[PDB]
């Protein structure tokens, strides 16, 4: 039962530095290494560094001595940090481990890091209701719009998660440094406006949580 | 520092077919005080970490299916799946882990589908968005195959092309098809100086166009 997660702080200026925590469980880190994998927008695998159980570490020499691993046994955390960064460190960064000497079996969910002097933007959220009536015995489809936040990620849900079949979350697009992006979730018409049908909007890094419940409109 | 080599870089296969990836290294992972190779697949579905398939170049990790399969020895190596499920959906790389570790550049699995047509939603405006001086109209394509599709935006009848925002969804892990949506945004004078609004989409399952509507009034 190895669970690895990273907290990061998602937004990071040019030429400044990051700082990660792998808080991890399941084991020791006395017995086992910790090792860093970063996965770039465009995907791929890049190995980062380690710290051993020892508390001795390796990096990639590719990194130029920007980076630096520590740990704190007795927390069960593992700690990132690199120097002056650059936009092509923008990337997911996992921290992952193996039981065996390798290779890596577990690793986090990892966490988004956007290299960029832009601010952080919280999103506006808005209804996609219908125009028109929902025809008898139909499945209709609401929707949610996000727009213009600022950095990735922002997590959408559409009743607390209860409705779960049927969505589409599309991908962001990114405009003059500000992000858009839209969700779709289809239902039997005799269960909206019937029922209750409301998007839940996270930006974690704006601290935002906004809930629109999706109601009819004036034809 | 041992370079990794994935060939195809994507690849496209119907559900129940197999399918073959091909992964090569610049130096041997062979340990000759061990005669194990240091080789690994990884898959990784969208929106998931990587997730461990085979080691040792032909150890299946526990837990795996039994159609992932591994060969290969020395600089040369194959991952197989015997019949590829619709979940299998995913990019697959390669890793060394006997000096350093380096992955491969990945190949994409993409799965082939009999065609579907899209479901067309056109949503106007929030009442919201509007107090704020803004009107994006926004039209839902669902659920469609393959994923070439055209949208065209007509406003009072004339096609309009500026402040178009188009953005596809990942295939489907179940069923393998496409969303897209397509966002048309304007400020609230210039969405309250026209009254019709048209989404309209063309695609290969039918040669009349889908069209949705709205009307401001
Ligand atoms: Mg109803
Ligand atoms: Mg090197
Ligand atoms: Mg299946
Ligand atoms: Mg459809």
């Amino acid at each position: 039962q190895v669970q690895l997660k990273e907290s990061g702080p998602g937004l990071v200026a040019p030429s400044q530095s990051l700082s990660i925590t792998c808080t991890v469980s399941g084991f020791s880190l006395i017995g086992y290494g910790v090792n860093w994998v970063r996965q770039p927008p465009e995907k791929g695998l890049e190995w980062l560094g380690m710290i051993w159980g020892d508390g001795s570490t390796d990096y990639n020499s590719a990194l130029k001595s920007r980076l630096s691993i520590t740990k704190d046994n007795s927390k069960s955390q593992v700690f990132l940090k690199m120097n002056s960064l650059q936009t092509d460190d923008t990337a997911r960064y996992y921290c992952a481990m193996g039981v065996r000497p390798d290779p890596f079996d577990y690793w986090g969910q990892g966490t988004l890091v956007t290299v960029s002097a832009a601010k952080t933007t919280p999103p506006s959220v808005y209804p996609l209701a219908p125009g028109s009536a929902a025809q008898t015995n139909s499945t209709v489809t609401l929707g949610c719009l996000v727009k213009g936040y600022f950095p990735e990620p922002v997590t959408v849900t559409w009743n607390s998660g209860s409705l779960s079949s049927g969505v589409h979350t599309f991908p962001a697009v990114l405009q003059s440094d500000l992000y858009t992006l839209s969700s779709s979730v289809t239902v039997p018409s005799s269960t909206w406006p019937s029922e209750t049908v409301t998007c839940n909007v996270a930006h974690p890094a704006s601290s935002t949580k906004v809930d629109k419940k999706i109601v009819p409109r004036d034809c | 520092n041992i370079m990794m080599t994935q060939s195809p870089s994507s690849l496209a296969v119907s559900a129940g077919e197999k399918v073959t990836m091909s992964c090569k290294s610049s130096q041997s992972v062979l340990y000759s005080s061990n005669q194990k190779n240091y080789l690994a697949w990884y898959q990784q579905k969208p929106g998931q970490s990587p997730k461990l398939l085979i080691y040792w170049a032909s150890a299946r990790e526990s837990g795996v299916p039994d159609r992932f399969t591994g060969s290969g020895s020395g600089t040369d190596f194959t991952l197989t799946i015997n019949s590829v499920q619709t979940e299998d959906l995913a990019v697959y790389y390669c890793h060394q882990y006997l000096s350093s570790y380096t992955f491969g550049g990945g190949t994409k699995l993409e799965i082939k589908r009999a065609d579907a047509a899209p479901t067309v939603s056109i949503f106007p405006p929030s009442s919201e968005q509007l107090t704020s001086g803004g009107a994006s109209v926004v039209c839902f394509l669902n659920n469609f195959y393959p994923k070439d599709i055209n949208v065209k935006w007509k406003i009072d009848g004339s096609e309009r092309q500026n402040g178009v925002l188009n953005s596809w969804t990942d295939q489907d892990s179940k069923d393998s098809t496409y969303s897209m949506s397509s966002t048309l945004t304007l400020t609230k004078d210039e969405y309250e100086r026209h009254n019709s609004y048209t989404c309209e989409a063309t695609h290969k399952t039918s040669t009349s166009p889908i069209v949705k509507s709205f009307n401001r009034n």
